[PDB]
């Protein structure tokens, strides 16, 4: 559980020094940014239940033999269970989001997750298609770019979030 | 580390929340208060060398006691190691003013100091001496902001509570 | 009753601590964003009987299947309690503009509405037509400032997120 | 899986106790009511085309707005879709017939409907109208005999109850 | 709990004496009518969803206060409460009528209730409206007189238990 | 008191379930056995004076050494109660067989025996030879029916197990 | 927690196909030989006390180096959980024949029984000679031929009964 | 627990009325007013180990029974715990100084504390005169009034701040 300022600091401590000017010149860069940052957290959390259902629905829609008896999508459990999986992964990205740093996504969800997916007989390639849709749905909503829903606020550059949100998405991706 | 974002994250996840307006408001008080306690930070890292040998010399003069024989201190290796554990408070002071809260504080310093201190027989009024001394010397505005002030002095405070 | 302050003294309440740096620069943000939220509430306040009347018409025009015998809406006295309950809705969220958190919603209407509207045969999506409508009606600068709107649509969203 | 013969066997289990004379009174039940049981899962194994195309059509009539754009039966592909989950709720409840208790409708049918049908968007009043409809066609003895009857219509309140 | 069987051993208890001719006797007479008791609370049972909602917002019509502002039904979460716990008392009231005894009821459910209902501000005059409401649904589906539900059963006389269900509500009334 | 119908409802009761067509299909299987049963009750109620006296009188021919002084059954007094409790016995067979299930010898004659017989020095052999020459003189026709036989026998190796 | 009837419809639901005909007319043999199950189940809880008294004693004699000291069956507290072991195992045998399916006794005694033992030193060889007693013991039992104690019933073949006890014996066996 | 935010919402809620002008006025005293009330509670937690310290060691100074043997501070046992509910009433003081309502003291500190000291033993004559020397030593601190103990501070009044916090300590009085 790190934030950006955390991480500063747990660097430098690795060599006894003090934070130096040097280094704090991008912190001072994060702090002027930072209405950018809330820019993007609030867009993201505020259609969290468009942006599941696009994913989950889209990702059946490719590989249909997950609704089909034997598959890991068939009955009204395991249906609920996959909507929930979703919204926890894209609960924590929305934290990273936040906080700056990719710490809490990576020591509370991610890990150990390899390991329960496999006991489970959870399929790992559509795990990995299920996530890159939402990864393509967040960077939309960021950049204000989804076709139906547009969210008015001022002009910009989104380029240095929009790239932050797609990292942490690869790291679910990568670790499963 | 407890800080601004890290405590309002941590009661969202409790809960199993999204971030709210709840959430996104408390980190707006961290981005107005960055301003004063990056000069504070900034101002001490630069000047840490005098700061260490300044608050060392007050500890030793109020307590001459420390330096006569079977006491902590009666020798040049235990007096030079004094000086390097006045460095690490104030290393530490200057992490809690760039992470904006008491994480580095609590994590790395006041977490077992107290068993610490009582098997090594260190008596806590010799760091509370070097502390009170740097505490109320620094005077503004030759020295740094209005408001940087008021933020160090509050890590000061905080540590010298921590040992009494 | 979610807040800025609540959580911040439930944080430290929990822990044992006395309020740090840390917790008054989460109330710091209460009051940068202060004038934006309250400057909502009081546009809200006066317009309550004109924002929900239009509301009420939105919801059925979309559904008029709830007009027929046998369905929510079917008498003149469950028509009446369909514009009564979008104002209950349209009265917390003025409330939770003042407090600044979901407190009075979550508490309040989102409560257990899943299971009230389950035993009286309650559509939920003929709520969320009336406030989507409110939501994507709301225009700036001849109703809010831009900041105030930002708050306005946030809560919107909120206690759309719940029935859906 | 819940049954006549499962909870009996659990309930001695959880106690460590052999199977008792109240534990074999139970299945003697089972004996004596599996002959009109068995006798309504065979009537709904061999009309299923017919019965499911039957309910499905009344769904839609009740509620015609569903085919307007935007609703959950839009499209071609959306509508084939109602038909088939139709099919798997009366296929689970021929399940419930055989096995002889609410075991495979809780567990493959009711199990997380709640979250399902909210998260896709798909009103549960529509699934409501479509076995109501079936019930109250069902005919003695033309169909089956009174016993079946009896059961059938349990097993459909059931379904019914879990959505209402 | 006890049930229609054992409620006659423990009286027989008390006395130290087998059960006699006379007390089997009436035993017999139950187990004949055993068939009716099964279809006596099938009816209760099937249509218990609509009996709860029937009461609940037959009360509040009737009292319109208890929704007003200050009231106990006021917000979402009291409303919801309302209903749970309305709908458990119905579920003890088919358990006493299917055992045969009242037995089951008066232990886990109706003791202790009152004095919690006080504690909580619980009016007793809304209270028994709503049960009492409850009886007269349970009653006519019992009977087979509910004006829009029929059900098929052969034709016969349920006066027996449609007194039984009467008392076993009035008891609930009568506790607190 | 564990019956069929306490069985299921508790079952039921833990799950917070309405009695479903498995609990309905439990009490109907007590229907069908309870002819049998309460013919066996009503023969033992009025023929307890002589199962109980004769019962008795085999225990004490299969182990004469109970006689002797120091021991269990020594003096006349003593030698009662043998018969007394062989009579409790027998009477709560006759609450199993009407009750119908183990409930009434669990929780009155089962449940604290194995320490109450230790500390008064009563060997369990005695009690078990007792039961063992009543499930010997049982025959069919004469006695009871086919089924009640069945029934009777049931209760009677349920005791001697726990004893054993 | 699969009976013989739930077992019919996993099969079907594998292939997602209504109940057949053929998977119908077994189940009705199943009812129709429902009684003749009933009597087995009875015959086996009348005598379970003996039956595992004589697995654990005559496994004792034909290799008395269990009670020699260093043995597995050396103490009293040894010899006590020797006796509820074989108990146990027995009372999952009465489960599965009373349910007509193996599965309640795979998957709540035999999951992971192997390892237990393997830890604890439990020699297998030993193990497998108290269940083949037993496994003779139960038999003779159900097609009542037991030589000192027989229980009267209307005449009947039990050779499917007495096949099915084997079955599962033999899957104990070779679980450990 | 309720600050100053939510004390207004709940008492407007009981008349079912939006947020008045008048009440809303109030409010933005309030927000005006923060960084004088953030100013205040900094001075009480900075010196809340020395404050507690007077508060104990003039109680005892007063009444020199306290320490003789009967007394209820008499080992260091019972001296500790003085201690620590000394800091404990001044902990929940600052929280209700920086929420601006008493809400928070009521609910989690002053509910049954009474009750708890009467069966303890507790004299309730010391316990005040110990809170009396707290609200006197947290009331100098914050008009910056204290003889040793000088903080820099831009000029002004803040009587309005002394005044609550000397009402907030007068609850815990009237409670005990
Ligand atoms: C929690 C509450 C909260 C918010 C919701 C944000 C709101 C917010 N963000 C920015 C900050 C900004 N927002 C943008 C504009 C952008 N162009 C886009 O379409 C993107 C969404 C975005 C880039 C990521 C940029 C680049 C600025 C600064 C320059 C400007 O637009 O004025 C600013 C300052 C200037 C401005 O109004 O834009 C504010 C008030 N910050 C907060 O405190
Ligand atoms: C703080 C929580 C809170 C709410 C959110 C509402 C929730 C609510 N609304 C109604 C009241 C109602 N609401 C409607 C209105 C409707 N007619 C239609 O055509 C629509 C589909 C449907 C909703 C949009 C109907 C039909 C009733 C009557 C139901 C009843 O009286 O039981 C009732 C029943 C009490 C009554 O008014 O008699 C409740 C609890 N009330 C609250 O105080
Ligand atoms: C519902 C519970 C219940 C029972 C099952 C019995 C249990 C029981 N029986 C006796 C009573 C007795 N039982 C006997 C009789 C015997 N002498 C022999 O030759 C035999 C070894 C043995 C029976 C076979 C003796 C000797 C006593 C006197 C005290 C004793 O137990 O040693 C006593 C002691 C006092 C009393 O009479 O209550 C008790 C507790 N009574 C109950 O109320
Ligand atoms: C992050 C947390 C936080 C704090 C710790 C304070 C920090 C703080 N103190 C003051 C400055 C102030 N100093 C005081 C208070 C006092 N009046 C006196 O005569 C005494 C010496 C002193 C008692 C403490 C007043 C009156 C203000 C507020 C300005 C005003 O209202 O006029 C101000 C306003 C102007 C400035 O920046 O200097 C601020 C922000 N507020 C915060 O936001
Ligand atoms: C630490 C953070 C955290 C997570 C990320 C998850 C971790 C997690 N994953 C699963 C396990 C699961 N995850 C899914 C979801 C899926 N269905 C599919 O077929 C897809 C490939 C896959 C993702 C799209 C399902 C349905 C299961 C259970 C497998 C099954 O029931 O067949 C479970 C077991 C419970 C369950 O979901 O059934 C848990 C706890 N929850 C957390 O708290
Ligand atoms: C995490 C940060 C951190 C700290 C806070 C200290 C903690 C610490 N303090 C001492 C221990 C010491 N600290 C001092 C200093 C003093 N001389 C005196 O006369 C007084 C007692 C005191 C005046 C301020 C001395 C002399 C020792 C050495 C004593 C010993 O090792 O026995 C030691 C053991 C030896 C050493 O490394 O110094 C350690 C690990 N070190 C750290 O890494
Ligand atoms: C074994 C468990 C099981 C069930 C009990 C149901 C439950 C269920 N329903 C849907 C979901 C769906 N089912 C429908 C059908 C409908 N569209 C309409 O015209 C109607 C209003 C509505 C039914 C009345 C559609 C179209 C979807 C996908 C959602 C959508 O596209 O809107 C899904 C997701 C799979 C899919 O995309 O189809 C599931 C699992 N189906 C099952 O497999
Ligand atoms: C497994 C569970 C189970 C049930 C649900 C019932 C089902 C049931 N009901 C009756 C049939 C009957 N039960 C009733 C009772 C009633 N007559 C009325 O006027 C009322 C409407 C109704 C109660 C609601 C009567 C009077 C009969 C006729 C014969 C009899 O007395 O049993 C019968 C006997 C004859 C027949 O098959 O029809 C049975 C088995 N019993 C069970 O075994
Ligand atoms: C709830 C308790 C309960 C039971 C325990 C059974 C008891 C039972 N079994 C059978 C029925 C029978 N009993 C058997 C079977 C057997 N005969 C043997 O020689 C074997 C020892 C045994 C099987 C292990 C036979 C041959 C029948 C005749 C019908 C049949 O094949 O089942 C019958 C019908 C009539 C009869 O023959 O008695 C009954 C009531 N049913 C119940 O109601
Ligand atoms: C949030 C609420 C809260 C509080 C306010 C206190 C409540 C509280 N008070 C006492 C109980 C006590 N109260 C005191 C204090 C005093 N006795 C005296 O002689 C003085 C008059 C007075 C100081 C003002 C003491 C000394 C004890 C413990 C008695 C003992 O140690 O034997 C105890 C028992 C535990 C203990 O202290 O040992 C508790 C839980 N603690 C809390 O958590
Ligand atoms: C119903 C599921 C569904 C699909 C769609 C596809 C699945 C799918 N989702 C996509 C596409 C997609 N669709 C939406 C949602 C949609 N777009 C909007 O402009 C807004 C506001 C929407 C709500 C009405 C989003 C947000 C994206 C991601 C943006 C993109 O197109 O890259 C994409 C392209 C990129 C990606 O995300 O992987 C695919 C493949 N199949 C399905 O069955
Ligand atoms: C507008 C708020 C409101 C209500 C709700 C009613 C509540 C109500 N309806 C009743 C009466 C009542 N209601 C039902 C249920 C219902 N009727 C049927 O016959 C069938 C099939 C039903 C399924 C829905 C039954 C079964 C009865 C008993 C008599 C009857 O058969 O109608 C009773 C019971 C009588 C009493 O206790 O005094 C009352 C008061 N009135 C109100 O003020
Ligand atoms: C000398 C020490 C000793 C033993 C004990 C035996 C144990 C034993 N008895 C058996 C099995 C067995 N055990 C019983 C029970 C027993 N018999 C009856 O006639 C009745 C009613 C009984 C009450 C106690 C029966 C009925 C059988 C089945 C008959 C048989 O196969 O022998 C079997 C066959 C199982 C097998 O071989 O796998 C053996 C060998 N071995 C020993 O080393
Ligand atoms: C011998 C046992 C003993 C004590 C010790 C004190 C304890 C004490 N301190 C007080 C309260 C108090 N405390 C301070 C803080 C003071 N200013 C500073 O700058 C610092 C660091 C301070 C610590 C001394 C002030 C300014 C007051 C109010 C003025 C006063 O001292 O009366 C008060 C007055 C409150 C009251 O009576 O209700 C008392 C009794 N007196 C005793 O009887």
């Amino acid at each position: 559980m790190l934030d950006a300022f955390s991480r500063v600091v747990v660097n430098s401590d690795s060599k006894a020094a003090y934070v130096s000017g040097s280094d704090l010149q991008a912190l001072k860069t994060f702090i002027a940014d930072g209405n950018k940052r809330l820019d993007a957290v609030n867009s993201i959390v505020s259609n969290a239940s468009c942006i599941v259902s696009d994913a989950v629905s889209g990702m059946i829609c490719e590989n249909p033999g997950l609704i089909a008896p034997g598959g890991n999508c068939y009955t009204n459990r395991r249906m609920a269970a996959c909507l929930r999986d979703g919204e926890i992964i894209l609960r924590y990205t929305s934290y990273a989001l936040l906080a700056g740093d990719s710490s809490v996504l990576e020591d509370r969800c991610l890990n150990g997750l390899k390991e329960t997916y496999i006991a489970l007989g959870v399929p790992t390639n559509s795990t990995v298609r299920a996530v890159s849709i939402m990864k393509s749905s967040a960077v939309a909503f960021i950049s204000n770019t989804a076709s139906q829903r547009k969210m008015a606020t001022a002009d910009g550059d989104c380029s240095a979030l929009s790239s932050e949100v797609a990292s942490y998405c690869d790291k679910v991706s990568a670790a499963i | 580390m407890k800080s601004v974002i890290t405590t309002t994250i941590s009661a969202a996840d409790a809960a199993g929340r999204f971030p709210s307006s709840s959430d996104l408001e408390s980190v707006q008080g961290n981005i107005q208060r960055a301003a004063s306690r990056l000069e504070a930070a900034e101002k001490l890292a630069g000047n840490h060398e005098a700061v260490v040998k300044e608050a060392g010399d007050a500890c030793f003069a109020k307590y001459p006691y420390l330096k006569n024989p079977g006491e902590a201190g009666d020798s040049q290796e235990k007096i030079n190691k004094c000086y390097r554990d006045i460095d690490h408070y104030m290393r530490l002071i200057n992490y809690s003013l760039v992470v904006g809260g008491t994480g580095p504080l609590d994590e790395w310093c006041i977490a077992g100091a107290r068993e610490v201190y009582r098997a090594l027989n260190l008596p806590g009024s010799s760091y509370i001496a070097a502390f009170v001394f740097t505490r109320d010397r620094l005077c503004v505005p030759r020295d740094m902001s209005a408001q940087a002030a008021v933020e160090f002095s509050g890590a000061l405070d905080y540590v010298i509570n921590s040992l009494c």
